[PDB]
């Protein structure tokens, strides 16, 4: 019954860093095998392509990591403030918890319109 | 070698 905490780890598409981001999630596992999600839940949007993503829960059981998977998919409009909410909605109803925290990656340019 |  964790309350405290949600983190979410959020990678939308990326065109060329999927492959990365991969080992993004490899490497955070390590983490989550030292059993310290008692309080929090780590919750990951990924998109496997610019189309298609999945919602899983990284969990500790049975001595180990493991994939839960929350739902999938098709479509999703994360460049859009409605996708983004959406997706966020998704977070908080698998994931009810006093706080949130997000993780974004992905290519970045600051501040730049997308529209110039 | 690539950057983000």
């Amino acid at each position: 019954v964790p309350t405290e905490q949600t983190v979410f780890m959020y990678l939308p598409w990326s065109d060329n860093l999927t492959s990365n981001f991969y080992q993004n999630i490899s490497d955070l596992e390590s983490v989550v095998e030292k059993n310290i999600l008692k309080d929090e839940r780590i919750i990951i949007f990924m998109c496997t392509t610019a189309t298609k993503a999945t919602l899983f829960e990284l969990a500790y059981e049975n001595g180990k990591s493991v994939h839960k998977t929350l739902k999938n998919y098709t479509d999703p409009a994360y460049t859009t403030a409605e996708g983004i909410t959406s997706i966020l909605n998704d977070v908080q109803r698998y994931s009810p918890t006093k706080r949130y925290s997000m993780v974004i990656g992905c290519h970045g340019m600051g501040w730049i319109p997308v529209s110039n | 070698v690539l950057t983000x």
